[PDB]
């Protein structure tokens, strides 16, 4: 078709592809959820498989999975290695833990939510949130970076 | 209803009134639960000295400390009860030794005795505020850097008084008084009967 | 000696370890281990929650050995009530307790291997975990954080069926511990990397309070299941691995070993497991079966106030321990006549051993210490509570 | 109304519920902040993608920041943003006349409908942001036409108070970074040889503070603030002092402005967020106004904040490994102009 | 000339990825060991020199001396090799 | 009953066979080959991944997953707030407060699971009389916002009409066990 | 022409090195017992080119540095790497180098200083002693490759890689010479950081891509891919040598493609199957175990040509 | 009545001794293939 937004519509569909296809998902690994993603990672529901790579830095990682609680001497450290990756990033709260204080809310040393540390993209619920949960909690930031219309929005502002 | 074997509280009653004999000058008291555990009571002076025993005597050898736990009664003058559960591989048994230390009256330490409490210790500094004299390193190990209080005394409130959020304006994490969106619902649970003698 | 703050670097995990520490170029000088990033409150929380409702907590102390934990705190209750389990719940807890040590020796092997670099013994084998949640799931109803062994015995039988598959995967899983050993007993370079690294003298390891596969490496006989046997792990009969010249190769084998051993123990279970009820009879301890309480009044009135007040525990205060995968773990918990206990400071194996790792990463490369938090199977779940 | 119960925190209420179009700026960015801690509920009314808002979602608290999709051409989008606000605050501005929106509709025609939805909502009052000394001949066309706004509104919106800020000085705002990215250029150009061109800077918060302030008091009405500053400058002392803090070399050279304004003009075509403007660069020389007016900060209830006392954090970033250990007193402070 | 048009390409190739790659976007670590090594290093490096010739030199016609020459050198510095290992050096 | 690992009974004696077998271990990596091996051979087994959205991993019935209110079959809803679901949940998650509704019937006003709360422990499954709220199945509730995990009494007797026939089915295999 | 030339020879070796990251994910994946990246695409296909338009679009972070280092690094480790290959004799080399090995021996060890210049680069304290890990390694590791490579030329008669192909028209020099192959191998293993030999990116981060992401992190990233195929092809030229029929000169290639992929299949199946060496039990091999092998055997290797009476044939 | 119960006269036998097997080329004759290689190749 012939029309400078639709160019601007299918690029950006490229650009959209290209993040969804491949995020490598860097994975706060606290508390006990981290067990339940490295269950991701393992062969029954692999993640790869996906495109999310097993491990990568926190400076080569487009999402970050916060798995367990996220206490008050872990904040100033998550928000830290938030700030530290490349500005395209996303991040996924999994467990009832860090989306929400969970077991643990009214305690001391925990914060209720890493929502309060770190903005949050896709909350996964569950204590030991289901793997597969947290695949499909993977899929819906697919379906949400699929929607994203960066370009677009240049285009017309 | 569990079965129990009067073997046991016998022998380590009998033993209790060995430890009591061999070390007077501290031992308060010394009973043994009906679920055949014996507790030996001593002075906080003892500290060294009845370990020390019990860590290297031929009829009583307790090698390894299983813990150093100090729980609060704050009706109690001496608040906390430092207790101290050993086992000893040779006898296949273990033995509490259980004091009583005030907020700034402070124990000694068992380092030397055991280095197994260097971080018990450590432990229960942070949370209880018991101080530990001749201790390698004291210091937070548990709570956040910066936290002021003593977290598991009966007197610290759940929540606590700071929780952290990101501020924007500053750039940087930062405490602010603790406002809870649902207090924690305070269900009150005793029965007014009693159950037993007991 | 320049401090790296290493470990807030994600690099042996196990949970977020802060292991501030001085090197002298790769020669590591001091180690000085931080905790308490994953303290939670647990010790305290506890206090101001019913039996019942802290038994949910125990599984998240140290969540890769999920039920090993509930039975430390089960077998406590129970002693302070002075009531003990059903003999069929018994065997249920020994089966789904070994079950249990499989799941983290497991874990602790394979994690280990994956600091170290190798990266298919975990994926050969977190498949057969996976097949082993499944038995928690089926068996619970959930893969892991359960919650099914109770203060009285399990909560609900075992499914028409688990006890045939939990011999099928038993029947296999031997061959798949027998590959992950092709690949790591005497790999030319595992031994390297492991073997005289990390060596503990068996005094020493009794003194830092080690109390887990940490001294029976060091040739130190002792293992709580057998001198103090808990449950009917009495009845069952295995061989504790005892190692020589321990340091983490030896110490690896060791937990090779059990996990062997367990499958020995597992097999009894399935075959000696008896008929019976599978949580103590007392409706005061145990909650009445729902179509009881829906029948009878006597069971209603129990029903309501075993969930909205509790087992009211009488006075007293126990040291319980068994042997759970990664070492002595410990309950010693305080209680008031209340329904709620006063004090639960949990032993995790694991504050002990990390406190070792000091005396252990002398004069050591920064991949060294790697290797030892590996040997160590560390939770900061348990240490941290 | 929200009767305001709690201690003053987050998960508390103050009962300010606020429509804030252009929350994703620079300066509100900082508005949210402030009416997010005190607990109000603000619907922040955005065009660009989720992804660029999320930096506000952790400010303010669950269900207290509601994010609605709105429109300038579209007036249905104003009339629903402003359905339930009782408070609206209008930040909507820009430096680069966009392909799309001119000075006029990003100052005067859009801040109008906008306020003209809110009347008819009933919205208690109405908070119209405009730049300082605008008037309606100032030379840069935004100026003039901000100032052609702040009359039209009040007839759409009358007793709509009309806070008129200074440049700003905020880590993120433009007349502290734009000098300190002069390093790029080797030469750095200053009309005039940087002077009689006294500027007054003003930190942001102190900005958002007066501006929340005015939300919760009813002094305010019609008023027409100016939050200044606690200090002015020869346009000379802030450009090297910049560099000073950056710790890079300062090289004035006088430009004469008639070519300049052609500068402006260059990156100005840029495609991608010109970086100066022709409109920029006049203002950048427009001579800050003298303080005789309704006082803004302090008569608000925020002492203003001296620019050299955070300067050090928003120059940071600009520095060297070298410098960056390097602090404020090490540095030297500019010097003032009361003229 | 051949080679000169092949690498310009192939830096042409890595300066236009780096520079899309930003545009399309739109204190003491000291071991004697580890300087040792590199010491070490360039000995043996130097030696590879002096032992790059052979190819050409096994043509020689003298053959024994060539042979007689390139044992010796091989032989000395294993010799430098084996005292670097009897010494603390090559022991990290 | 103990078992020594690593413990070597005794010390063979170097032959000269026995050292060239160990020898031409270290030389050719003998051991090192014998790793390659095991490798190439489930290179050949058949991979044990699932296709996630087209294929599911199995759950049987007890699996708690999300919470549900359930409705009798006439259609009133079952629970009859005697509250003792929010007196036994671990993690404070429930919140009840109810009156007596114009039938005269005891119902709850506001019953809000707070799922972020919830550690999903299954004891409110256990606890109620009625079993009204109960572990559904679905474990796929990921939401963009953290309000939306929050949850009514609406939101959850809506789940509790959309997922109850499967519900009934789960509560109706394992009920003879509980 | 020569152009047309210089398209192929780089860009289907580009589109190779891409096509190796996939088998590289696939092949460790039923190794493990998964099927690896299936989805995007048909059976992975477009996955690599998928997570390199990813990786460009990221910013750029240059997260402070030393700017011009944070650039010019990447650009030479893509740029030795895909040089290198310009005079691969892979049948008819492009650019035939009368001291062939030489500039390939050459290329290969100026690829030390990109890690030298990247971790001096970064401003981590951490990266510092990374970089070093590697630069150290390789110019160790360098040592045994060059000997072992002039124990070879001694049997060829010359540095010209093209002569090998008539040194070669009866028997692979693994028959003879294998004792080097192997260290030959386990070299090239060492200078392509892979697996058993993979101190860098190790521990210190599971060492210079620690803040290298987006777009420098996919040059030496591309660079490291290539260099993998470019060791497996010399150790497929000098060793393996492909038969080579005059007459028809594909065959010839088409052996080195089966010999490439299979020796490139061969340090993949490598990684998934060893645990990393220690960063001194990996010098301690070098220094220790090969190079007293390598120095003697380089010995046999004047001496095997003297009294066998087979000096090869110069030119 | 009905229990989940280990099967009449039980299950069968599970191993859990290790099953590695030493399987492999004496080393001797393993020498003699690459020194003839060797050997052959030179010639
Ligand atoms: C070590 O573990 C791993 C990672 O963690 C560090 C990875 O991130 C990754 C990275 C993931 C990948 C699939 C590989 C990334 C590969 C690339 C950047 C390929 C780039 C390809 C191209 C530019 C296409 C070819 C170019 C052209 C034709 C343009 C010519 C002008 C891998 C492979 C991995 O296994
Ligand atoms: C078809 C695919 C075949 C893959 C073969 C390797 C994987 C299968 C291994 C099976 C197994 O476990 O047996 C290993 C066996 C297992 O033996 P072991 O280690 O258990 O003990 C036997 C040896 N003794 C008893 C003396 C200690 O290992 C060997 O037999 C020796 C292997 C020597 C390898 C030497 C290095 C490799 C060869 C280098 C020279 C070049 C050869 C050709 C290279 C390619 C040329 C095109
Ligand atoms: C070609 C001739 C020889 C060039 C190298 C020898 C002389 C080097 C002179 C360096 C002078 C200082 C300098 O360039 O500063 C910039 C840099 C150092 O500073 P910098 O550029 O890293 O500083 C960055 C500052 N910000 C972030 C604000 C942009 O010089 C260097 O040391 C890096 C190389 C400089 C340019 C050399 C080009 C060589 C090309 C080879 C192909
Ligand atoms: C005339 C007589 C000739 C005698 C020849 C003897 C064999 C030639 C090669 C010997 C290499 C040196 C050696 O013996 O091994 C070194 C090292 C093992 O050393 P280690 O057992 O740890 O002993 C340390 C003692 N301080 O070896 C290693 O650990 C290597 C490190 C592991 C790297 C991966 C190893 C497996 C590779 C499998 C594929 C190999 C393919 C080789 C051929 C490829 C095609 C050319
Ligand atoms: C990036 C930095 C590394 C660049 C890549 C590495 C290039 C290495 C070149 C080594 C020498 C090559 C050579 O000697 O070939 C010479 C060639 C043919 O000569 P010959 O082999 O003797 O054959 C004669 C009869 N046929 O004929 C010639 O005379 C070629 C003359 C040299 C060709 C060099 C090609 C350009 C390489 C330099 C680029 C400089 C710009 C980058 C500078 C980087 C600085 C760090
Ligand atoms: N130095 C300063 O910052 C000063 C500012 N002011 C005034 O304060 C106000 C805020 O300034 P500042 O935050 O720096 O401005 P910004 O450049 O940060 O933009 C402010 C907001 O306005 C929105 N906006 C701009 N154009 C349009 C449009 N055509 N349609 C819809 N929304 C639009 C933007 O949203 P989006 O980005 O999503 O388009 C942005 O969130 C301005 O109006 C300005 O006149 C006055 C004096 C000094
Ligand atoms: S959420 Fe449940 S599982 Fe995840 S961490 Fe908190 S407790 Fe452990
Ligand atoms: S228990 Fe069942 S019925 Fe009683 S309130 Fe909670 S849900 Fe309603």
């Amino acid at each position: 078709r012939s029309r400078a937004e639709y160019v601007v519509t299918k690029l950006d569909d490229l650009i959209n592809w290209a993040r969804r296809s491949s995020l490598w998902p860097m994975t706060f690994g606290l508390a006990c959820c981290a067990v339940e993603m490295m269950h991701m990672a393992a062969p029954r529901y692999d993640m790869d498989r996906f495109g999310v790579v097993f491990r990568a830095s926190p400076r080569q990682a487009d999402v970050m999975i916060v798995a367990g609680t996220l206490t008050n001497k872990m904040a100033p450290a998550l928000r830290k290695v938030y700030d530290q990756m490349p500005e395209p990033r996303y991040v996924v709260s999994m467990g009832s833990c860090a989306n929400g204080g969970g077991y643990y809310h009214y305690s001391y040393s925990v914060v209720r939510g890493c929502d309060r540390i770190v903005p949050v993209d896709i909350y996964v619920p569950g204590c030991p949130p289901t793997a597969e949960a947290l695949l499909y909690g993977i899929l819906q930031l697919q379906r949400k970076i699929k929607r994203e219309q960066k370009l677009k929005i240049w285009y017309r502002r | 209803v569990r079965p129990r074997s009067d073997v046991t509280h016998k022998q380590l009653s009998a033993f209790g009134e060995y430890v009591a004999e061999i070390l007077p000058k501290y031992v308060q008291q010394v009973q043994v639960s009906c679920l055949d555990e014996l507790e030996i009571c001593i002075h906080p002076d003892g500290v060294i000295p009845t370990l020390t025993f019990l860590r290297d005597h031929t009829n009583a050898q307790f090698k390894s400390l299983a813990d150093l736990t100090a729980v609060d009664v704050p009706t109690r003058q001496n608040r906390f009860e430092i207790v101290y559960n050993l086992l000893s591989l040779r006898f296949n048994s273990r033995i509490r030794v259980k004091t009583y230390a005030d907020e700034l009256t402070p124990i000694d330490s068992i380092v030397s005795v055991h280095i197994a409490a260097n971080w018990y210790e450590r432990e229960v500094w942070d949370m209880f505020g018991v101080f530990f004299f001749n201790h390698p390193d004291l210091r937070r190990i548990l709570t956040d850097y910066g936290f002021e209080g003593h977290p598991f005394r009966k007197d610290f409130p759940l929540t606590g008084y700071v929780e952290l959020r990101y501020d924007d304006e500053v750039k940087r994490v930062v405490a602010e008084p603790v406002e809870l969106a649902q207090e924690f619902r305070k269900f009150d649970l005793n029965s007014p009967w009693e159950a037993f003698p007991a | 000696n320049m401090t790296l703050n290493f470990g807030p670097q994600h690099p042996a995990a196990h949970g977020v370890l802060r292991l501030v520490l001085e090197l002298s170029g790769e020669m590591v000088r001091k180690c000085d281990p931080h905790i308490g990033l994953l303290h939670r409150g647990t010790e305290k929380l506890i206090e101001y929650k019913t039996y019942l409702q802290a038994l949910p907590y125990f599984d998240r102390l140290d969540y890769v050995s999920m039920m090993c934990n509930e039975q430390a705190y089960s077998i406590a209750v129970e002693k302070l009530l002075n009531i003990q389990p059903p003999p069929r719940a018994q065997w249920i807890r020994v089966l789904f307790g070994e079950i249990t040590r499989i799941l983290n020796h497991i874990m602790a092997v394979t994690t280990h291997a994956l600091d170290i670099g190798a990266m298919t013994p975990f994926f050969w084998m977190f498949e057969e975990r996976e097949k082993m949640f499944e038995f928690y799931e089926r068996v619970s109803g959930a893969r892991m954080h359960a919650a099914y062994i109770r203060p009285g015995g399990v909560h609900q039988d075992l499914p028409l069926g688990l006890l045939d598959d939990i011999y099928e995967f038993s029947k296999n899983f031997s061959l798949r511990i027998d590959e992950v050993e092709e690949m790591l007993t005497n790999n030319r370079i595992w031994r390297n990397r492991t073997v005289d690294i990390g060596v503990v003298t068996a005094e020493d390891a009794l003194n830092y309070g080690f109390s887990g596969v940490m001294l029976r490496g060091s040739g130190i006989q002792w293992d709580l299941r057998k001198t103090q046997p808990y449950d009917v792990y009495d009845q069952v009969e295995f061989d504790v691995p005892i190692g020589s010249r321990g340091d983490c190769y030896d110490r690896y084998l060791c937990r090779v070993e059990e996990m062997r051993q367990s499958l020995r123990i597992i097999e009894q279970c399935l075959n000696k497991m008896p008929p019976g009820e599978i949580k103590v009879d007392d409706a005061k301890v145990s909650p009445p079966k729902r179509a009881e309480m829906k029948t009878s009044m006597e069971s209603l009135i129990h029903h309501f106030k075993l969930y909205t007040e509790g087992y009211q525990v009488p006075p007293g205060a126990t040291y319980t321990a068994i042997e759970a995968p990664k070492g002595e773990f410990g309950v010693y918990l305080v209680s008031d006549g209340s329904s709620r206990p006063y004090r639960c400071k949990i032993k995790a194996p694991g504050f002990a051993h990390l406190a070792g790792l000091d005396k252990m990463s002398k004069g050591h490369m920064l991949a060294d210490v790697v290797a030892i938090i590996g040997t160590q199977d560390i939770v900061f779940g348990e240490i941290d509570r | 109304a929200v009767i305001p119960h709690g201690k003053g925190g987050r998960s508390s209420v103050s009962g300010v519920v606020a429509t804030v179009f252009g929350a994703t700026g620079f300066l509100g960015r900082y508005v949210v902040n402030h009416l997010g801690r005190m607990g109000s509920q603000v619907i922040i009314p955005y065009r660009c993608d989720v992804y660029d808002i999320m930096h506000l979602r952790l400010m303010g608290d669950l269900g207290q920041l509601t994010f609605l999709e709105w429109d300038a051409r579209d007036k249905d989008s104003i009339r629903k943003a402003v359905q339930h606000s009782n408070v609206v605050i209008n930040l909507i501005g820009r430096e680069w006349e966009t392909r799309n929106f001119d000075f006029e509709d990003v100052f005067v025609n859009i801040p109008r409908a906008i306020a003209q939805a809110s009347k008819e909502a009933g919205v208690e009052r109405f908070i119209h942001v405009s730049h300082l000394n605008a008037s309606m001949k100032s030379s840069s066309k935004s100026l003039r036409s901000k100032a052609v706004g702040e009359k039209e509104v009040r007839s759409v919106f009358p007793e709509a108070i009309i806070i008129r800020p200074s440049d700003i000085f905020g880590r993120e705002d433009r007349f502290l970074n734009h000098f300190a990215n002069y390093r790029w250029f080797l030469a750095v150009p200053l009309v005039s040889l940087g002077f009689k061109t006294v500027k007054q800077p003003v930190y942001v918060a102190d900005v958002s503070k007066g501006i929340v302030n005015a939300t919760k008091d009813p002094d305010a009405v019609g008023k027409t603030f100016a939050f200044t500053g606690p200090n002015r400058y020869l346009l000379f002392h802030l450009v090297k002092y910049i560099f000073g803090m950056t710790h890079r070399t300062f090289i004035p050279y006088p430009l004469p402005l008639f070519v300049y304004s052609w500068i402006g003009k260059l990156f100005g075509l840029s495609p991608f967020e010109p970086w100066t403007t022709k409109d920029k660069v006049e203002r950048i020389h427009i001579s800050d106004v003298m303080p005789t007016d309704l006082p803004g900060l302090e008569d608000l209830g925020v002492q203003p904040t001296p620019l050299e006392l955070k300067s050090i954090e928003v120059l940071r970033r600009h520095r060297t490994y070298r410098w960056l250990s390097s602090e404020i007193e090490e540095t030297k402070p500019a010097k003032t102009v009361n003229y | 000339m051949n080679l000169y048009t092949v690498i310009f390409i192939n830096i042409l190739l890595s300066l236009t990825l780096i520079l899309v790659a930003f545009w399309l976007p739109q204190r003491l670590p000291f071991s004697m060991k580890f300087f040792l090594v590199a010491i070490t290093f360039l000995l043996f490096d130097l030696e590879i020199a002096l032992l790059l010739p052979l190819p050409w030199a096994i043509q020689t016609i003298k053959t024994s001396t060539m042979m007689i020459m390139a044992f010796i050198l091989v032989t000395i510095l294993s010799l430098g090799l084996a005292y670097e290992w009897t010494q603390k050096g090559l022991e990290w | 009953t103990y078992k020594y690992v690593n413990k070597k009974e005794q010390e063979s004696e170097v032959d000269m066979k026995s050292a060239t077998d160990n020898a031409a271990r270290i030389l050719m990596w003998t051991e090192l080959i014998r790793g390659l091996g095991m490798t190439l051979s489930y290179l050949f087994r058949e991979p044990a991944t699932i296709n996630y959205p087209f294929e599911k991993g199995p759950l049987s019935p007890r699996f708690r997953g999300e919470h549900a209110l359930r409705r009798y079959p006439s259609g009133e809803e079952r629970c009859i707030a005697c509250k003792l679901c929010e007196a036994i949940c671990p993690a404070q998650a429930i919140t009840i407060e109810a009156e007596p509704r114009a039938d005269g019937s005891r119902r709850t006003t506001r019953y809000d699971i707070d799922m972020t709360k919830c550690i999903y422990c299954g004891f409110c499954q256990e606890a109620c009389p009625v079993d009204a709220i109960v572990e559904g199945p679905n474990f796929e509730f990921s939401t963009e916002t953290h309000e939306e995990l929050l949850y009514n009494k609406e939101k959850l007797l809506n789940n509790g009409d959309k997922w109850e026939a499967e519900i009934a089915a789960n509560i109706q295999a394992d009920y003879l066990y509980r | 022409m020569f152009f047309i030339n210089i398209l192929t020879l780089l860009v289907p070796i580009l589109i190779a090195m891409a096509f190796l990251t996939l088998v590289e994910r696939k092949i460790l994946g039923y190794m493990q017992l998964r099927k690896g990246p299936n989805i995007v695409g048909p059976y992975g296909i477009l996955q690599p080119f998928a997570d390199a338009m990813k990786l460009f679009m990221k910013e750029p972070m240059r997260p402070t540095t030393s700017m011009s280092l944070f650039i010019i690094a990447p650009t030479l480790s893509l740029t030795l790497a895909l040089s290198l290959w310009v005079p691969l004799p892979m049948p008819h080399p492009l650019i035939n180098l009368n001291l062939g090995i030489l500039f390939i021996l050459a290329t290969s060890s100026l690829s030390v200083y990109s890690i030298l210049w990247s971790g001096w680069a970064s401003n981590s304290k951490y990266s510092l002693f990374g970089a070093l890990r590697a630069v150290a390694q390789t110019i160790s590791y360098e040592v045994t490759m060059a000997i072992i490579l002039l124990s070879v030329l001694l049997m060829n008669g010359s540095y010209s890689l093209q002569t090998l192909i008539t040194t070669q028209e009866h028997m692979w020099l693994l028959l003879p010479a294998w004792p080097m192959a192997m260290m030959w191998f386990i070299s090239t293993l060492a200078e392509t950081n892979r697996a058993p030999f993979d101190l860098t990116e190790g521990e210190s981060e599971l060492g210079f891509n620690v803040e290298y992401a987006a777009g420098p992190f996919a040059l030496f990233f591309m660079a490291e891919y290539t260099n993998i195929i470019l060791m497996n092809a010399l150790t497929t030229i000098i060793f393996l040598g492909p038969l080579y029929y005059i007459n028809l000169p594909e065959l010839y290639s088409t052996n080195f493609m089966m010999e490439a992929l299979l020796l490139s299949s061969t340090f993949l199946w490598i990684r998934a199957s060893y645990p990393r060496f220690r960063y001194d039990q990996l010098m301690h091999l070098l220094w220790k175990n090969f190079l007293p092998l390598t120095l003697a055997l380089c010995m046999w290797h004047i001496s095997l040509p003297i009294f066998t009476a087979g000096v090869p044939p110069y030119m | 009545v009905k229990q989940d119960m280990p099967p009449p006269g039980g299950y069968g036998p599970i191993d859990y001794k290790r099953n590695l097997p030493r399987r492999g080329l004496s080393g001797y004759s393993m020498f003699a293939v690459g020194i003839g290689a060797l050997i052959f190749g030179y010639w």
